[PDB]
């Protein structure tokens, strides 16, 4: 098995300096990221024992340092086992680019922090994920790219620890991704002015139909059951939403698309489904908030009920779309 | 007195066939189909749609009501609005824009059982 202890075992008796044969990566760089890596380490430190600090009590700045120094042990392990995982595959023992991208290290780490944070979390003024991000100036989406990669090379992880990084991912892909200026749309544009850029973004979009659909199913299901061809003709309207008018997830929530993909589509269609129900039928998910359907953006910093934003904002952009069903 | 005249003058530009005549409901479907159809830029209908309106909507009076001595089937369906002079786009949209429109409001709140 792999108890909580057996990890905490292997942390409190790992390195807090790269291995030797860490090292020999680094040596075979086409750019030696040694003194580069070495250095993020040191300056995020006091970044984070501080911004830490000053969110929890007083006194206890021992703890912090430990949290980190500790992360940090997990940190390198990784890496290592990360370019192990990537020697085989993809023959190569190089591994330049990679190695001196500031991104990848920073959500590495991150990634540390957040399970050596979550595991000692027991006692800890809550640094639950979303926190992590913002200590390390890090966006949530790059964040997310490093998640499956990281449960697969540490085997020491207990089925409690990824779930919650699972989750993290779930949470990422549902909104924090799509939150105001993220990458995740600077970076969708440039696909749609010169395709084939990588298997990611794709692959992402790929990872988020799954969920969203699921979802999707779950509610057609019970608030639908009579004519299910609809079930499709929502997901189309919502992918299409995702794809061509992804702008409008900008600051909101996966779900608060799907519901109004449902709407939409049976008001074209005359059919029975009031929003009262759809709304009242999402709250059975495992997750969704009141919080997701009461307050949704609008304009400005402007938030009202996911009915304003229907009328005032999706109704409003692809109705076009929308009328082409009746 | 001329209603038996617009009836074909009616079916006819409507493009439905006198045999599914009273039918409301299917005349509106078509009604219907005929402006998601009208381009004032491949139709010159401002007139032959001016009409399309008017003789329908003098046909669907029969029925969208409900009598005070309570008979007949219930209408409830939205509102073909008389389409005199408001430009045919501002028109048509309008028209979408409401059988698309949610005019609910949210619910109270949480709950209250054991």
């Amino acid at each position: 098995m792999n108890t909580i202890q057996q990890l905490m075992m292997i942390l409190n008796s790992a390195s807090d300096q790269p291995s030797e044969n860490l090292i020999s990566y680094f040596n075979n760089c086409t750019v030696n990221p040694k003194e580069s890596i070495l250095k993020r380490v040191k300056d995020i430190g006091y970044i984070f024992k501080e911004k830490f600090a000053k969110a929890v009590g007083a006194g206890c700045v021992a703890i912090g340092s430990q949290r980190y120094k500790l992360g940090v042990r997990l940190y390198y392990r990784v890496m290592e086992s990360m370019l192990k995982s990537e020697e085989e595959r993809l023959s190569i023992q190089n591994f330049s680019k990679l190695l001196n991208d500031n991104i990848f290290h920073m959500s590495l780490l991150a990634c540390a922090l957040e399970v050596v944070m979550a595991t000692y979390s027991r006692s800890t003024t809550d640094l639950s994920f979303p926190w992590i991000l913002n200590v390390l100036n890090l966006k949530a989406f790059d964040f997310y790219k490093v998640i499956e990669s990281f449960i697969k090379a540490e085997g020491n992880l207990t089925r409690e620890m990824i779930k919650h990084l699972e989750r993290c991912e779930h949470r990422i892909m549902e909104s924090l991704a799509w939150l105001s200026d993220s990458p995740l749309f600077d970076l969708i544009k440039q696909s749609k002015l010169v395709p084939r850029g990588s298997t990611s973004l794709s692959l992402f979009y790929k990872k988020v139909y799954r969920l969203a659909y699921l979802r999707l199913n779950t509610l057609c299901e019970r608030l639908l059951s009579e004519h299910p061809e609809l079930e499709h003709i929502i997901w189309t309207l919502f992918q299409h939403t995702l794809q061509n008018e992804y702008e409008l997830m900008r600051d909101r929530h996966l779900d608060q698309i799907m519901m109004c993909s449902m709407y939409g589509i049976c008001k074209v269609k005359n059919i029975d489904l009031k929003f009262k129900i759809i709304v009242t039928a999402y709250k059975d998910l495992p997750h969704a908030v009141q919080e997701t359907f009461k307050r949704v953006l609008i304009k400005e910093e402007e938030y009202d009920s996911i009915i304003v934003f229907y009328n005032s904002v999706f109704m409003q952009r692809l109705k076009t779309n929308i009328l082409q069903y009746a | 007195s001329h209603m038996r005249e617009e009836s074909l003058q009616l079916m006819d530009l409507l493009g439905l066939e006198r045999s599914a005549w009273g039918n409301i409901p299917l005349m509106r479907k078509a009604y219907l189909k005929k402006c998601k159809e009208f381009h004032p830029d491949k139709g010159g209908d401002e007139e032959k749609m001016k009409k399309m309106n008017t003789l329908y909507k003098k046909m669907e009076d029969g029925v969208k009501y409900a009598h005070q001595p309570d008979f007949g089937g219930f209408w409830d369906a939205t509102e073909i609005p008389t389409y005199g002079t408001d430009e045919w786009e501002q028109w048509w949209n309008a028209f979408n824009e409401e059988n698309l429109f949610c005019s609910e409001e949210m619910p109270s709140s949480d709950d209250e059982a054991t």
